């Protein structure tokens, strides 16, 4: 979940009413595209969110009344404002970053050299 | 609830009918912005008496597009029925000129008058038969009454109401701070007055709106489905309109008894014949010939209420990652109290206020939160002030740091900058 | 009080019950009804 409105959900059913009532969204104001679906055998069901949370844990007051589901969930793109983060530094770690840089060009001079 | 604001306690009238604890009421008018869908909305109220407050919060749960019921009607099905009693002149000895008048309920050529399982039927007299033919030898021609019954043997019953517009609506849960809880959906679009125990509700921000043709709702009683129209709908019914009898009975919805409901001019169709007459009509059902569709800043007014009137210690546990989410990060406190009381506000937790409350005995209330570094200090809680400092790192939307695997794009980005420019310094002179 | 202002017929939505009549209505406020700009 997040801004894409894909998220796989894994729910089932034990009733025989062909009848089905309404479902319900999830956390941080959803609106489940399928709130109804026929509910006459086992059909397993695969709702769409947006949530993109940890435990992720909502509920639905049409038949199921107010159940607590459990999730953990971990690695996306990695586009944000921010650039980098907060480093220790104090000259031992910048200087490790900082290498030769006439080794770079020495690659490609011996490149010129082949072609030639 | 983020967004939090105490009340303005400058209206005091507070009575103290015991003295260890107080009571008071007041009123005013509240102004709130509206919070993130799915989330509840807190309200702060203070007293001079230090030791007890109270406290409202209102959760909303969806947003959608209705419209409110301006009006109401029923629909039932119309069979057109009729019969014919055929007398001839002097058996019947009905006049020469048939009588202009006709009384359409009392009908007292068969059984006098009694009830009409027809609504308002029409009545008339007919062309005649006269001779060995029709059998009671008169040459003169024959008069024949006739009846025309709009019938519901099997109905089905719509309700309708005609809105004719959109104005966004909201889920609203109200929570009474003595304890109770009232749901309602108001029209919060306009500036509808929800009348529910005290205070009452109005307008919030719409921040969108949209457009859509003349359409109304078409329900039906033993719910089948949902059903939308053209949905025409006036006290009366125009021609080529959705719905032609428009009842204001349910329980006369079934049969047609209620006058409320009321005909239409000539509707059934009568035609007649030389013994008897016969039915047929013209009616239209709602299915197949009006139909383009097939469904599948809150602010309270404060009016006179009921507001009721100490060690206490912190203690936190954890907390949660999160820094520019639109949820927070939430981090749980558990406390235990002598008395059934309220928490307030941090100043330096310089985010929002809080409006916990806890039992007499050591519960934890988790509260949602952001920060980009972790506070937490100077929170008059409870009782007396208290001054707990918690230390973690806040989760915030970044990169990866799994694999750092932009480490090694950086470096490579930083190739050879020094020898563009040293290139170019020796273009330069000759450019220039 | 006065009977310069004048009411909308059947406006309050009465509506009745097998004991006794409850309120509704359909009137609409002043804002977010039929609005197009707002002063500063």
């Amino acid at each position: 979940g997040g801004v894409r409105l894909i998220t796989l959900t894994s729910e089932l059913k034990s009733a025989t009413v062909c009848a089905s009532h309404f479902c319900s969204s999830a956390t941080s104001g959803k609106k489940s595209t399928e709130i109804h679906f026929h509910s006459g055998s086992l059909v397993g069901k695969a709702a769409i969110h947006v949530k993109g949370a940890l435990v992720d844990g909502t509920e639905f007051t049409f038949e199921g009344s107010c159940m607590f589901p459990d999730g953990c969930n971990a690695d996306c793109t990695f586009c944000r404002e921010f650039l980098k983060n907060p480093q220790c530094y104090p000259a031992k770690k910048w200087l490790f970053i900082i290498i030769v840089i006439l080794l770079g060009y020495a690659g490609l001079m011996l490149l010129t050299n082949v072609l030639k | 609830c983020d967004e939090m604001v105490h009340a303005d306690s400058k209206l005091v009238s507070c009575r103290q009918g015991s003295g260890n604890m107080k009571e008071c009421v007041t009123t005013g008018r509240a102004l709130l912005p509206a919070v993130n869908p799915g989330q509840e909305a807190c309200l702060h109220f203070t007293a001079p008496g230090s030791p007890d407050s109270k406290c409202l919060k209102i959760k909303v749960k969806r947003i959608n597009l209705k419209c409110k019921k301006s009006s109401s009607y029923f629909v039932p099905d119309a069979r057109s029925r009729c019969t014919s009693v055929r007398r001839c002149r002097w058996a019947g000895d009905c006049q020469s000129g048939c009588p202009p008048h006709f009384t359409s309920n009392s009908f007292s050529d068969d059984w006098a008058g009694k009830m009409d399982r027809a609504g308002l039927g029409f009545s008339g007299c007919s062309d005649g038969c006269g001779g060995a033919a029709c059998g009671c030898f008169n040459a003169a021609p024959s008069c024949i009454f006739w009846r025309k019954w709009v019938e519901n043997p099997h109905g089905i019953i719509w309700k309708v109401s005609p809105c004719a517009a959109w104005v966004p609506s909201a889920v609203i849960e109200l929570t009474m701070p003595s304890g109770e809880v009232r749901t309602f959906h108001p029209m919060s679009g306009i500036p509808t007055q929800v009348f529910k125990g005290v205070s009452v509700t109005y307008l919030g921000s719409d921040m969108e709106v949209s457009g859509l043709t003349d359409l109304c709702e078409i329900e039906e009683l033993k719910s089948k489905k949902l059903a939308l129209a053209p949905c025409n709908q006036a006290g009366m019914g125009v021609v080529g309109k959705v719905g032609e009898i428009q009842c204001s009975s349910e329980e006369s919805a079934r049969t047609i008894k209620k006058d409320g409901c009321i005909w239409n001019a000539d509707l059934v169709g009568i035609e007649l014949r030389v013994d008897d007459a016969v039915c047929y009509s013209k009616i239209t059902s709602v299915e197949a010939v009006a139909n383009y569709s097939a469904i599948p800043d809150i602010t309270a007014i404060r009016g006179s209420f009921s507001v009721n009137y100490a060690t206490c210690t912190g203690e936190v546990t954890n907390v949660s990652g999160c820094y520019s989410c639109m949820t927070g990060a939430k981090v749980s406190i558990k406390l235990h109290s002598s008395k059934n009381s309220t928490a307030h506000v941090r100043c330096k937790g310089d985010e929002t206020a809080f409006s916990v409350l806890e039992g007499v005995h050591s519960y934890t209330v988790s509260l949602s939160f952001d920060h980009a570094v972790v506070d937490e200090q100077c929170q008059l809680n409870c009782g007396g002030h208290e001054s707990q400092v918690t230390l973690k790192g806040n989760l915030i939307f970044l990169d990866v740091p799994k694999f750092v695997d932009g480490s090694y794009m950086q470096t490579y980005h930083s190739t050879v900058p020094t020898g563009a420019n040293i290139p170019s310094p020796t273009d330069w002179l000759n450019a220039l």
